[PDB]
């Protein structure tokens, strides 16, 4: 039932233990499926599925390369000088989520979110860095630094605003034949623990699916009976999904129970599973 | 800051006299740094296969740590982890 | 798509006091900033003017040069041209995500002297420490004037040169020619060349 | 420029399958680096890039016997190793700030050569005025004239007096071949110094043209009968006519 979204989201874990020891690791999505993979121990970024340049030209692909390698250096080099300038003590740990999503036609949205520690110091806000709402002294310091720096704002402004929203309809482009895959999930109920005394739990699995936009609810006929736990879509190695729905009934209230499921591979076809 | 939540499940239905594969979602936590192993009846594996270290949108990390094994009806399988938020390694029994 | 800089024309010869425009083309409009340079034979380059991408145009002394990154353009105009612009000239451009330079061909400028009052002539000039070596030099020709290379082999002859008396405000062109054959003559040293009706040639 | 990039050797003849080095000073504090490669009549190309100590950009370096350094993030050298003809060039080194406006140091003029017994220092001439030109303009023009010299890499000045001058000067852009039918060619480089017939009638005023030649070092071999082209100042003289 949801609609599949294809946002291009690259990401960035950045760990330094000390002063000494540092790994850039990373990492680029393309909705749900991993197009690269990029390690500190590699010099260029990994790519994992044979339509991950998009129609992008080698000599396109190797300019993008050429940036995330000055990137990382610079990086590297620039939160080292930070922590000296705002009296930072380590382990430090930094994250960047930046990317875009295409909406053909209309105008593309892309971001650049930095977080420290697990939290949102600061993101690329048009042409320029911009902290959060509540953000502490230190990052309105390292902004300052940051904005006077006229080479990365339009760096940054034009890998966002352009590079990436060609990139994006060149991967969508690629690998179309893939990005059409449909694989079945297979379906049954069970009983899972008491949640009280007079009460029982249902539980429905679906596993295997593929890809993640799937639809689960426990039925009285057609009567969508509100009350169904979904919990987390876990993953599976081959690039397949499982997820359990459950639902808290009293003894007797289980009788003309159903799970419906509703998902793509089924082509309209839902399973229906009676208690 | 962040206590990873363990999820221990199997790729297909478990049976005797058949191959599959022990999952083991590692979500939730924070920092990076985190330590995990599938353990069979006791004692770790080796070969126990991982995914690339991601983050969801709360900037909070996840893996997936995977191996080929066969449900034996007297082997028990769980999972340890070890974080800077556990005062010791979470061990996480897996329910079929 | 690897950047390719142009410059239009490749070579340039102006007479002082005008009004020159120099054209540079570039294919990859995502451009940092595009700079324009100066260089003397046979080496050093000498920053004229950068324009940076929000820019539209920078003026210094008689240099005015324009960026237009939609029709991928950048002119270098010079105003009233002297003799000392006379040198290559160099068009640029740093992309958004890169430090190197790309660089044109560059304009061969050249900006000739006004000769207010030519007076051509070929002179015989003796060696100091000796009576038997000597040279031939052409002066005192306008502008209008080119002095071509020699047939012979053994003859050897020079490109035009302009000196300036800026004591006496007085301009003025000059060659030179010299061989080691015993038939070479000052009078026949220029007949490769068409030098002017009026030249002087003295006994 | 006063406080600029510094470049050494600013002139190098190698023989062929020698090792070169080039070095470049770069402006005190400037945190990028830059080589480029200038071909005769040709636009400078882009070589290797360095942010600090690292050599982010390699991606102009033609071959394996090209290597560049800059271990403490301020002194850069390139390495040219078995040279050929084709390296012959001008090796321009660059720095810049953040900002990327790139400030060029005065290059570094490399001619490789098959021996070293090509290379010649000049002959060096002075040519007095003529009679008729002083009779005709009242100007009176000295020419210097320095010959059969190999590599082009001269730099000529006129000394009256003890001081070197600039007013009535003009030398030629660049060397003529005496043969250019050769790649291997001798120069040859003319100058011309006009002084008022005055001037030159003074016979207390000394005219003097130098010719700074740039050869042979210390530790190039030697084995030609001739003196070693070295590192030398060629100079011719005259003194004043009464008239
Ligand atoms: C994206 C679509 C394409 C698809 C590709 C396929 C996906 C690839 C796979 C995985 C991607 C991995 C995720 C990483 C995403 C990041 C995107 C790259 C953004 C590059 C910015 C370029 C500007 C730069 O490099 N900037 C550097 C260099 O700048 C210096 O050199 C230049 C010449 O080289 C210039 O002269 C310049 O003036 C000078 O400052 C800066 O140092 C910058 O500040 C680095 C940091 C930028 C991020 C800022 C945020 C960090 C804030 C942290 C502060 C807190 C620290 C406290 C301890
Ligand atoms: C740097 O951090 C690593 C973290 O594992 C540690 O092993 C190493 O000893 C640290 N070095 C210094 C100089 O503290
Ligand atoms: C990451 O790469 C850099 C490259 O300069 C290196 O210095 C660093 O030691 C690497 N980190 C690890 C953990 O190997």
């Amino acid at each position: 039932v949801p609609q599949r979204l294809f946002p291009l989201r690259c990401l960035q874990i950045s760990s330094f233990a000390n002063s000494s020891w540092t790994r850039t690791d990373g990492l680029a999505w393309l909705g749900e499926l991993q197009t690269h993979s990029w390690s500190n121990d590699s010099d260029t970024v990994r790519s994992l599925k044979p339509w991950s340049q998009g129609t992008f030209s080698d000599q396109q692909w190797e300019t993008l390369q050429h940036i995330f390698r000055v990137y990382r250096s610079s990086f590297t080099r620039d939160v080292k000088e930070f922590a000296k300038m705002l009296r930072l003590s380590y382990p430090l740990e930094l994250q960047v989520s930046a990317g875009c999503e295409v909406h053909p036609g209309n105008a593309s949205n892309n971001f650049f979110h930095v977080a420290f520690q697990g939290k949102d110091i600061l993101s690329f806000q048009g042409t320029s860095w911009e902290p959060t709402q509540e953000a502490p002294l230190w990052v309105n310091l390292a902004i300052q630094v940051l904005n006077q720096d006229k080479w990365t704002r339009e760096t940054v402004q034009w890998l966002l605003n352009g590079t990436c929203p060609q990139f994006v309809s060149g991967l969508l482009e690629s690998g179309k034949s893939e990005l059409k895959k449909q694989v079945k999930p297979k379906a049954w109920l069970s009983r899972g623990p008491s949640p009280g005394p007079g009460r029982l739990l249902l539980v429905c699995h679906v596993s295997g699916f593929y890809p993640k936009p799937v639809w689960v609810k426990w039925m009285r006929g057609e009567q969508e009976q509100q009350g169904t736990q979904p919990g987390d879509i876990l993953p599976n190695a081959d690039e397949t999904w499982y997820l359990r729905a459950t639902l808290d009934v009293v003894a007797g209230e289980a009788a003309g129970l159903s799970c419906r499921v509703k998902h793509s591979s089924l082509e309209g076809q839902d399973i229906v599973l009676y208690w | 800051q962040r206590t990873p939540k363990i999820q221990v499940y199997s790729r297909h239905p478990a049976e005797n006299g058949k191959s599959n594969f022990l999952n083991c979602y590692v979500s939730g936590f924070h920092p990076s740094d985190i330590e995990v192993d599938l353990l069979k009846n006791g004692e770790r594996i080796e070969k126990v296969e991982h995914s690339d270290l991601s983050f969801s949108k709360d900037w909070s990390f996840y893996l997936l740590y995977y191996t080929e094994f066969t449900p034996t009806e007297k082997d028990e399988y769980a999972c340890r982890v070890n974080h800077v938020t556990l005062s010791q390694p979470k061990i996480v029994k897996w329910d079929r | 798509m690897k950047q390719e800089v142009t410059q239009i024309p490749a070579a340039l010869s102006v007479p002082e006091g005008e009004n020159l425009v120099l054209n540079c083309s570039f294919t990859d409009s995502a451009i940092y900033n595009l700079q324009w340079f100066r260089q003397d034979p046979g080496k050093g380059l000498t920053s004229l003017l950068l324009i940076q991408s929000s820019q539209r145009e920078q003026t210094s002394g008689r240099l005015n040069a324009s960026l237009d990154k939609s029709s991928g353009r950048s002119t270098l105009y010079i105003a009233a041209s002297q003799p000392g612009d006379s040198a290559t000239y160099l068009c640029a451009g740093v992309n958004t995500g890169f430090q190197k330079l790309v660089f044109g061909t560059g304009t061969r400028l050249l900006v000739s002297p006004n000769i207010q009052n030519p007076d051509p002539a070929v002179y015989q000039l003796r060696d100091s420490k000796s009576s038997d070596k000597s040279v031939c030099l052409f002066t005192d020709f306008d502008s209008q004037t080119n002095v071509s290379q020699s047939k012979d082999s053994d003859v050897y002859i020079t490109d035009k040169c302009v000196l300036d008396m800026r004591s006496m405000d007085f301009k003025s062109n000059s060659a030179v020619a010299w061989s080691n054959k015993s038939d070479f003559a000052c009078a026949n040293a220029f007949n490769n060349s068409i030098i002017p009706e009026d030249t002087f040639f003295p006994s | 420029m006063g406080a600029g990039v510094s470049q050494s050797p600013r002139y190098k003849v190698a023989k062929r399958g020698q090792d070169v080095a080039l070095r470049c000073d770069p402006i005190s504090g400037h945190v990028s680096l830059f080589w480029y490669q200038q071909a005769l009549g040709q636009g400078p190309e882009f070589l290797t890039y360095f942010q600090n100590e690292a050599q982010l950009d390699k991606s102009g370096l033609p071959s394996d016997r090209f290597f560049a350094e800059r271990p403490e993030g301020s002194v850069s050298t390139l390495k040219i190793q078995r040279t050929q003809q084709e390296d012959s060039a001008v090796y321009l080194c660059a720095s810049s700030s953040r900002d990327l406006e790139q400030y060029f140091g005065p290059g570094t003029r490399l001619t490789v050569t098959e021996d070293l017994k090509n290379v010649f220092p000049p002959e060096v001439a002075v040519f007095e005025p003529s009679e008729a030109e002083i009779s005709h303009t009242q100007k009176a023009t000295l020419v210097c004239l320095a010959t059969g010299f190999y590599p082009d890499h001269v730099e000529l000045s006129w000394w009256v007096n003890g001081k070197e001058v600039h007013s009535g000067v003009c030398t030629d852009p660049q060397p003529l071949k005496e043969q250019p039918a050769l790649n291997d060619s001798r120069y040859a480089l003319s100058s011309r110094l006009r002084v008022s017939a005055t001037f030159w009638q003074n016979p207390r005023n000394h005219f003097r043209c130098q010719v700074q030649f740039y050869g042979l070092s210390e530790n190039d071999e030697w084995t030609q009968d001739r003196a070693k082209p070295v590192t030398q100042i060629v100079s011719a003289e005259a003194w004043g006519r009464a008239d």
